[PDB]
RNA sequence: GAAAUGAGAACAGUGUAAAUCUCUUAGCGAGGAACAAUUGGAGGGCAAGUCAUGGUGCCAGCAGCCGCGGUAAUUCCAGCUCCA
């Protein structure tokens, strides 16, 4: 049973090739639950030179305890980064008490967590966006997080962390600032990544026109939908 | 836990007790200097080694005795 | 003891003595440019960072300030005499793009090289050392000479050593001299 | 009641017989020495472990070069082990063995 | 709000207040009233001194081992201190008087590890190293 | 397998108030424990052991901190290897 059956009608949509690009969903805001709409968009035909590589990293393992009914009964976290270096980034996790299972769970989460991230320009604008539009700030638990843009060639200034979180994003050149437990490594990771999400929520001064009128995927496509197979 | 010989608190007594084994005779000699980063840039950083799997990629000193590196050699 | 002349310091020493990714591209670019001695690296990168400090201070300015204007031209010139930078490429802001690929890439060692001048990355570094090249009017000892674009026409052997028509050394002297 | 048998263990040269005199807590205590001199001994990390030693009990104590004031109790002598040694003529005849 | 002047004329409110609040940093205090200089090394680096004595020293929960030790008489000071001997059978270089060269212990007036209250460590004997003599480079 | 060359060492020449050293240079000066680099580390922080390695068995000792050692020590003493 290798060949996927969508249980989503964006998932329908997906598999039978119809939704043309990834950023399209992100566009439409259409909720992707199915780990599959993701593995769809990055082919496993395995061309090496792609930057549309999609990369998978296991963060963390933790031993997580409970005290059950006189047992101390264990269990695994882990967390898990997915993004191919231009422009889209996931991070999910997962408990189970077996290993590789918390690992296979978490990619699937991370996939199901796509987020598009926006590049921007530090000075002159010439080729190609190094960094962020704005400066920006993720919140997690106690920690936080801000990302300021840096000029061409600066790199990645921030801990082990969210630098390999930013490197999966692609932003290539950027400035650091973190404050809270950051040892607390989810809460960590979880801040850069909703940090790195925000740079599509802020209106810029170049979002200030009148958006372009389409209609939804679903509604084009509902001839589609409502044949029976 | 009736085990006991030499007095407890005797100073030098590990080092002492210690057997004397003396340091192997190296046929040849180690590389000093250029020649020394170069052989580890061989053995470690080498387009071979890259064009492997990253994840499987084998730990610099996975082996300490000779048996696996005929293991490996193989 | 008075003396008037200046200090120097030519590298500088990570935040972080240890760390993977780091390591393993400095060795990357050891193995590369046929370094030896990790420090070698950072020199290197100092040096493009003393680049960077002048451009983005130069960013900071009015495009019309003459300070700009003239150091900013000294720094293109500065680059071209060296072929850090390309034809094309005369905006200051080309010059923090610089990679410490391109600028070890101006070695006299990788240059020897990748003239058909020597085997290796490795045989460049003792040939340079051995005294066997000149470079212009110099004889040139040194492998961390950066390349005048220049000098890049007049790089061959020295006139003083074999490879150059000069006496065959001590060797082959000593070889050749004991008969039968 | 007893473990097993092991052979009874003579003061070698460091060591001195004792007889515990008084408790001080943190695993420490006053010996008399058969040396004839008060010392006040430490407690193995082995005996901590397994022996529970208390008053007027008869121990083996390896001694200290340097400080000859403190001294580490080695071992416990069961009471049989300790009537050998006064058959054998390690100890005094006249000393004090309480069950 | 805030509890804190903003304003242009605000200035030394602003700096006096700060030069109060900086007597409850730490190493602020113990450096402005001379604490260094009453220390029993007087601000210096090492010291050198007289061996008074060997002592074992039980070493602290939950470990069990005889530290090996000495008390030094300072040579500048007069005063008495208590410093450890390091690594195996280096108890042994030493004899009751002689001159020591002694050290902090890393962690600038504090004991370390399961030592307790110990804050120092013995560097040379007469004239030599504990390091040269314990690898047996050189002879006492 | 022969080439290459400086460290060493020298006639001369350069240099000096003179002397030394440098620089230029004849006659010399490389195949292996020699013309042989160390100093600190392989549990985490922190790069490096998945030694069925030997010794010691809470002792000797390690450990900036967490901790390692109580008879199968990834932490002591050593050998090999490996790392910086
Ligand atoms: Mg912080
Ligand atoms: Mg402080
Ligand atoms: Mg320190
Ligand atoms: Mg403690
Ligand atoms: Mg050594
Ligand atoms: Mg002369
Ligand atoms: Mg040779
Ligand atoms: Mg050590
Ligand atoms: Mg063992
Ligand atoms: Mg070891």
């Amino acid at each position: 049973k290798n060949d996927w059956q969508p249980q989503t009608k964006l998932g329908r949509l997906v598999k039978y090739g119809k939704i043309s690009s990834l950023d399209e969903i992100f566009k439409y805001s259409i909720p992707i639950k199915e780990p599959e709409i993701i593995d769809h968009f990055y082919p496993k035909n395995k061309d090496v030179q792609a930057e549309h590589k999609l990369m998978e990293e296991v963060l963390q393992i933790t031993p997580v305890q409970k005290q059950t009914q006189a047992g101390q009964r264990t269990r695994f976290k882990g967390f898990v980064v997915v993004g191919d270096s231009n422009g889209h980034i996931g991070l999910g996790w997962k408990v189970a008490k077996e290993v590789q299972g918390a690992i296979k769970g978490a990619i699937t989460h991370a996939k199901l967590n796509m987020v598009p991230v926006r590049k921007g320009y530090w000075g002159n604008k010439i080729a190609n966006a190094h960094t962020i539009p704005q400066k920006i700030t993720g919140k997690s638990g106690s920690v936080r997080i801000r990302l300021v843009p840096a000029p061409r060639g600066t790199g990645i200034v921030a801990a082990p962390i969210p630098k390999k979180v930013l490197q999966f994003a692609g932003v290539q050149d950027i400035y650091t600032s973190s404050q809270g437990c950051t040892r607390t490594r989810g809460n960590f990771l979880k801040a850069t990544y909703y940090a790195l999400a925000n740079t599509y929520r802020y209106l810029t001064p170049d979002f200030w026109g009148k958006p372009e009128d389409n209609e939804l995927p679903f509604e084009t496509f509902s001839e589609f939908l409502h044949t029976k197979a | 836990m009736g085990r006991m010989h030499g007095t407890l608190a005797k100073a030098g007594k590990v080092r002492k007790q210690t057997p004397k084994v003396e340091k192997k005779d190296k046929p040849r000699k180690t590389p000093k200097g250029r020649s020394y980063k170069r052989i580890l840039y061989n053995r470690r950083y080498a387009p071979h080694i890259l064009a492997t799997d990253p994840k499987k990629r084998k730990s610099p000193n996975w082996h300490a005795g000779k048996k696996e590196k005929m293991d490996a050699a193989a | 003891g008075k003396t008037y002349i200046n200090t120097s310091k030519t590298y500088s020493t990570p935040r972080r003595p240890y760390e993977k990714e780091r390591l393993d591209n400095e060795m990357k670019l050891i193995g590369t440019f046929g370094l030896k001695n990790k420090r070698e690296v950072w020199r290197v990168q100092m040096i493009l960072a003393k680049f960077r400090k002048a451009a983005r201070e130069l960013l900071t300015l009015d495009p019309k300030d003459p300070r700009r204007l003239f150091e900013g031209s000294a720094l293109l010139r500065r680059m071209f005499k060296y072929g850090l930078l390309s034809e094309q490429e005369r905006k200051l802001d080309y010059v923090l793009g610089l990679t410490i690929h391109k600028l070890m890439e101006r070695r006299l060692q990788t240059r020897v090289f990748k003239l058909n001048l020597a085997n290796s990355i490795h045989h460049s570094r003792v040939l340079i050392r051995q005294r066997h090249i000149k470079v212009g009017k110099n004889l040139v000892n040194v492998p961390s000479f950066m390349v005048r674009t220049d000098s890049e026409k007049s790089i061959d052997f020295a006139s003083t050593s074999p490879l150059g028509g000069g006496r065959e050394g001590r060797t082959k002297r000593k070889n050749a001299k004991k008969s039968a | 009641e007893n473990e097993t048998k092991r052979e009874l263990v003579f003061k070698e040269e460091g060591m001195e017989y004792a007889q515990v005199i008084k408790m001080l807590g943190n695993g420490r205590l006053e010996v008399f020495c058969f040396d004839g001199k008060r010392r006040i001994g430490h407690i193995c990390g082995r005996l901590k472990k397994k022996v529970w030693i208390s008053m007027d009990d008869i121990v083996l104590v390896g001694l200290r070069d340097f400080q000859d004031d403190k001294c580490d109790i080695l071992l416990k002598y069961l009471p049989d082990e300790v009537r050998n040694l006064k058959q054998y003529g390690e100890i005094d005849e006249n000393i004090k063995i309480n069950d | 709000g805030v509890g804190k002047p903003r304003g242009i004329r605000a200035g030394r409110k602003l700096a006096r207040h700060r030069k109060d609040q900086r007597w409850a940093d730490n190493d602020f205090n113990k450096r402005l009233l001379g604490s260094r200089w009453r220390n029993p090394f007087m601000g210096a680096s090492h010291a050198k001194g007289l061996v008074t004595e060997k002592i074992g020293i039980e070493s602290k929960q939950p470990n069990s081992a005889v530290r090996k030790c000495v008390r030094v008489l300072l040579r500048k000071n007069s005063k008495k201190i208590a410093a450890f001997v390091p690594m195996d059978g280096c108890l042994n270089f030493l004899a009751e008087n002689d001159e020591v060269l002694v050290a902090g212990l890393g962690r600038q007036g504090h004991a370390v590890g399961d030592i307790p209250g110990v804050r120092f460590k013995v560097v040379c004997v007469k004239g030599i190293s504990l390091l040269a003599l314990f690898k047996g480079k050189k002879e006492k």
